[PDB]
């Protein structure tokens, strides 16, 4: 008996918002990088799209801490803060993902610049005490 | 179906024809320790993927189990199935 | 049901056969209960003749012995080789059926030919039956879906694992858990397993249940096969080696108790390796335990059920889902140390929960009291579970020793 | 767009000959390769090699009491 193909639950062009929100959010550009945030603290909608960006942040951290790109990191714990502040979305439903990588951001083995990627890295290491708590 | 796969249970039965309940407590965070979570260079591949099981996702097949072996509405009957392939790779 | 007649609208078309123009149909009804009960009498009187005279076929000249009965002249012309033939004709608003007679030239019946001469009645004797069954003489009656190459596959594979030997079935589970190219049969295995485990219900089999089990269990370990698409039958049958409450076909010997922490390791499994926030399977499964283990009237097999895979789920589902419900180890110790009713089989269930309970919850005591312990037995509910986490510190000392 | 912008497409379907006689050839194999290791494995065996059975097992000949019926038949009719 041959059935019909099912569908994605995001629109197409729901699913192009998600694409351009994750490279804007890679940080290749301030502005960019910026307004991104921005529409992740404030989008009404972006509950139902929500598990892919969890996934998203969880995973990239995982695979991030393999070499240990602090932008990367940076841009990641960003945009955690920018989901968290958010007032519509119901996010208890997805830290099981978020703790644990702020979790990484502080308490792993960071073997780079002895004093000028400190700096650098106990900025992430800000972020990651704040939005834990 | 009779003859189709699950045949040998049909022709075993012989039938012919053809606080606790708190939902918080089960918040995932709730439920993981993250230590465990993160590989920590000690010696996942999903997010992209296709699609989801309508089954998996909403289906309570959980309900389809009987607990009571004396009031049973899910007893001896065909069950027959209705043979409808998809999932992928699948020629057609 | 009722009096069956011939219409009343065949009579109008007889009486213009006659030449009546204009028939009332108080007249027709007059005529068509008479004739129908004409025909009930040479019905049956016809069938005097089928039974008094062996036949059972009601052959044409039993209504002719019959009309020869009712002294009524007789129908010529119907023993001869026919049929039930007719012919539609539309017409221009007269609708009928008639015969269709056609001719033969008369030299082509001079010149048939003739059927063979009959034979004379004789007799044959034969045994039919000698002291007992019949003889074996001529005389007697005589007493889209899988290749070639997967249905086989699937044949041995399912048969294997049905109960004749334990080396076949080992070996095909090995095959199960261990082959590259098993999808396109995956569907299959999913039904033949899931309706297994529904013809429980019809022949409590515990140990057809085992094998559905280490069968869902080799299915899991396929690194190849993704069971994303094929669990909605896995998780149901593994669950109903759980929570259902007649395991066995003895219910006091059989051990369902193990088909219930085997199964229960195994939806554990089945819920670490799939549960996705999309999924929600982990939660699900949970909320069915929970609301199976609060609520009361629960048998102890389905409670036994309930609080081995909660407990097989990990800490925290002891932890903030089995401990603050230990006040019912009271209720459970109501029906064990007390009570005349003794030989019923809610001894032994009782007991079994009781231990499962106790063996799961000493770590949990273990983790989040102090080291002392010293009288924690008797802030515990019986005095016993806190024994039991005297006997699991002890472990985790010997544990630490070890290590 | 994301305000009010609900597009259902479908799923782009594979339609590569080439990678569809790859998958159905390396299906049929593999399923006829585990058929032929499976029953190897549980009935009497056969060796090119001396003590041979992890490495292609044979099937062991068995005797026709009748050898015709099982040769000349046609099985797919």
């Amino acid at each position: 008996r041959l059935k019909p193909r099912s569908i994605h639950e995001l629109s197409v062009e729901q699913q192009l918002y998600y694409k351009e929100i994750t490279e804007a959010c890679v940080g290749s550009c301030e502005a960019k990088r910026a307004e991104a945030l921005q529409s992740i603290a404030t989008d009404p909608g972006l509950y139902q799209m929500l598990p892919r960006f969890s996934t998203f942040i969880s995973e990239g951290v995982r695979v991030n801490v393999v070499q240990n790109n602090l932008a990367l990191l940076i841009y990641l714990m960003r945009m955690v803060k920018a989901l968290m502040d958010n007032p519509t979305l119901y996010l208890e439903k997805y830290v099981h993902e978020l703790i644990p990588a702020v979790m990484t951001c502080i308490v792993s083995r960071q073997l780079c610049l002895r004093p000028d990627v400190d700096n650098h890295w106990a900025l992430r290491d800000f972020a990651a005490r704040l939005v834990a708590q | 179906w009779r003859y189709g796969p699950a045949r040998l249970w049909y022709d075993m039965l012989g039938v012919p024809e053809d606080d606790l309940l708190a939902d918080e407590n089960f918040l995932m965070v709730t439920q993981l320790h993250w230590e465990d979570d993160i590989i920590w260079d000690g010696e996942p591949w999903y997010s992209i993927f296709p699609i989801d099981n309508e089954d998996l996702v909403y289906g309570r097949w959980e309900d389809n189990i009987i607990w009571d072996a004396q009031a049973m509405p899910r007893l001896l009957e065909p069950p027959v199935l209705t043979l409808d392939p998809n999932d992928e790779n699948l020629i057609l | 049901l009722s009096n069956t007649v011939l219409p009343s609208e065949s009579m109008k078309v007889v009486a213009e056969s006659m030449g009546i123009a204009q028939i009332q149909e108080e007249t027709c009804q007059l005529l068509t209960d008479e004739v129908s009960y004409r025909i009930k009498e040479i019905a049956q009187d016809a069938l005097k003749f089928m039974h008094m005279g062996k036949r059972q076929k009601l052959t044409t000249s039993d209504i002719d012995y019959a009309l020869k009965l009712k002294n009524v002249e007789p129908l010529y012309g119907f023993h001869a080789q026919e049929f039930i033939p007719f012919r539609f004709a539309s017409g221009g608003g007269r609708e009928l059926y008639f015969y269709e007679e056609k001719e033969v030239d008369l030299s082509d019946i001079i010149n048939t030919p003739l059927p063979r001469v009959p034979l004379d009645v004789c007799l044959k004797a034969h045994w039919l039956s000698i002291e007992g069954c019949q003889p074996a003489i001529p005389e007697n009656p005589p007493p889209h879906e899988l290749s070639v190459e997967q249905q086989l596959y699937y044949k041995e594979i399912t048969e294997a694992c049905v109960g004749s030997c334990e080396a076949k079935r080992a070996e095909a589970l090995q095959s199960i858990a261990t082959d590259p190219g098993l999808y396109q049969m995956l569907p299959r295995f999913s039904t033949f397993i899931s309706e297994g485990v529904r013809v429980n219900v019809v022949q409590n089999n515990l140990a057809l249940l085992i094998y559905l089990m280490r069968m869902v269990k080799a299915l899991m370990d396929n690194p190849t096969l993704y069971l994303e698409k094929y669990v909605h039958e896995l998780i149901p049958a593994v669950m109903t080696c759980i929570v259902s409450r007649q395991l066995c076909l003895r219910p006091d010997v059989d051990n369902h108790w193990a088909l219930r922490d085997f199964a229960a390791r195994l939806v554990a499994q089945i819920c670490k390796h799939f549960s996705t926030t999309t999924n929600n399977i982990q939660s699900r499964i949970t909320k069915t335990f929970t609301k199976s283990w609060v609520d009361e009237k629960t048998p102890w097999t389905t409670r036994y059920g309930s609080i081995a895979g909660l407990a097989e789920l990990g800490h925290d589902v002891i932890k903030t889902l089995i401990l603050p419900r230990l006040q019912q180890e009271g209720e459970r110790i109501r029906s064990v140390l007390d009570g005349p009713v003794l030989s019923n089989i809610d001894r032994i269930g009782a007991d079994h929960v009781q231990s499962l309970l106790l063996k799961h919850c000493a770590p949990v005591l273990a983790k989040l009291r102090p080291p002392p312990d010293n009288q924690d037995a008797y802030r515990a509910e019986f005095g016993s579970l806190g024994p039991l986490l005297c006997s699991q510190v002890v472990k985790a000392r010997a544990q630490a020793a070890l290590q | 767009p994301h305000t009010y912008i609900k597009t259902p497409t479908y799923r782009e379907p594979v339609s590569d000959y080439q990678v569809l006689r790859e998958k159905a050839a390396s299906q049929r194999r593999d399923v006829e390769r585990a058929l032929t290791r499976f029953m190897a494995k549980t009935g009497e065996t056969q060796s090119l090699f001396k003590d041979d059975v992890s490495t292609f097992p044979l099937i062991a000949a068995r005797p026709f009491t009748i050898p015709y019926l099982t040769a000349l038949l046609p099985s797919e009719l």
